[PDB]
């Protein structure tokens, strides 16, 4: 699986 | 809605409590209630909405992948016939996943995106729209797979256009958008070369802008840049 | 019940799929459906029922502890008043936890226990009855706390009496029952000396019986004995 | 927290 990101998760 | 009688501030407070308790279904229901109050969301509130639904849909996607793998194995030659139960249960999880995506897309369409004028809010919501169409595309197999893929692409593309005009190359929203659009190209759109090019160009342009940042912003930006590099290592 | 139209065998098959997908709420609903078919459960089916509800209630207990800790801190002097939201949300999680426990206790009472004649099934179900009353006791504060505690004690005691008469000291059901009853004594009944004595006697009697076991049974029994030893290390 | 065990979890 490629790495994705949730901006909220990154900040929170 | 069942949250219609609760104060907006109380819904936000409870979403934060749910986050601490790792009760992400509750967190999402609280944040949906807050969105439905009709006021725009602050930066922190947008992050709470994103965290909540990412965790809910993340559990569903992980379960769907387990069930889909079992189903595929059952359809290989030499496999003993076990009846409709694997397909039925995969369909059950898939339908619930589609429901969560439709819920998020509905909140963005009614009416978060249309009221979002600042780049930081508009890019955030359009990235979310791309992400949730992408999750729909992961499970799509019928006559609307192409249209779901194009809906994801379109949302990501509008977000990219705004982010390039209005945000610095190190902005974490811009970086996370580029990361996820690159994953879309690699995993959904059968475009690994576009995925690699986007990840590389995004990384290099952010690198050149790091000198402008404070120590705390530098840490935020480099963390997401490492994810781009991690994908490039996987893909090349 | 929503599972009333599904075949018993299909419910069991889907519970196993849900387990593989870590979808424990689904797993519990499938196993509840299977119990409600009215037939007795095999050893494997009892294990599926136990796994499913243990994971569901385990998530609820962990969340309740987070929320209860936040609530207690809010009631210390010097703490800023934040309104009713912490109590309300702790109450929400607590009510859902109580509902799950009541569901399990209801399945045991209608009619798993009354039909369970063999020691392995009867001890298993009575241990479960003790466990779920114990989880109710963890959150109880009102006029029924004493009666909930006595209900847990009674179920554990009947299970202990049967297990001592009918099972060898290394039997994993007997060992897990003694482990959990010892936790009841330490954490619920304010009886740490009884907890320590039970854990020590259970460990020593199992040790003396290990020579009778096959390699695979030896591994099963020693794993649970290590948990007794881990508690004794914590408690002494 | 003291260690407890689910018999099903132990077997499954
Ligand atoms: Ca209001
Ligand atoms: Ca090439
Ligand atoms: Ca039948
Ligand atoms: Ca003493
Ligand atoms: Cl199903
Ligand atoms: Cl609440
Ligand atoms: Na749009
Ligand atoms: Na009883």
């Amino acid at each position: 699986k490629s790495n994705s990101i949730s901006v909220g998760e990154f900040y929170r | 809605g069942a949250m219609g009688s609760m104060e907006r501030a109380s819904l936000i407070q409870k979403a934060k409590l749910a986050e601490q308790a790792e009760r992400y279904e509750d967190m999402a229901a609280f944040m949906k209630g807050a969105v439905e109050k009709g006021e725009e969301l602050s930066c922190e509130e947008r992050n709470l909405l994103s965290v909540a639904y990412k965790n809910v849909v993340g559990g569903q996607r992980a379960a769907w992948r387990v069930l889909s793998s079992i189903e595929q194995k059952s359809n290989e030659e030499g496999s003993e016939e076990k009846g409709p139960e694997v397909r039925e249960y995969r369909e059950k999880v898939e339908t619930e996943l589609q429901g969560v995506c439709d819920t998020v897309l509905g909140l963005l369409d009614s009416h978060l995106i249309k009221e979002a004028g600042d780049a930081e809010s508009r890019v955030f919501y359009l990235k979310m729209k791309g992400d949730y169409y992408r999750y729909l595309a992961e499970v799509a197999t019928g006559d609307d797979k192409k249209r779901i893929i194009d809906s994801a692409r379109s949302a990501y593309q509008e977000a990219m256009d705004i982010s390039k005009k209005e945000m610095p190359p190190t902005n974490p929203i811009r970086l996370g958008l580029a990361l996820n659009f690159s994953v879309f190209h690699y995993e959904i759109a059968n475009s690994p070369e576009e995925a690699i090019s986007l990840a590389k160009t995004t990384f290099d342009e952010a690198m050149a802008d790091l000198h402008t940042l404070s120590e705390d912003s530098y840490k935020d930006s480099t963390l997401i840049m490492q994810l781009l590099r991690d994908n490039l290592t996987l893909w090349t």
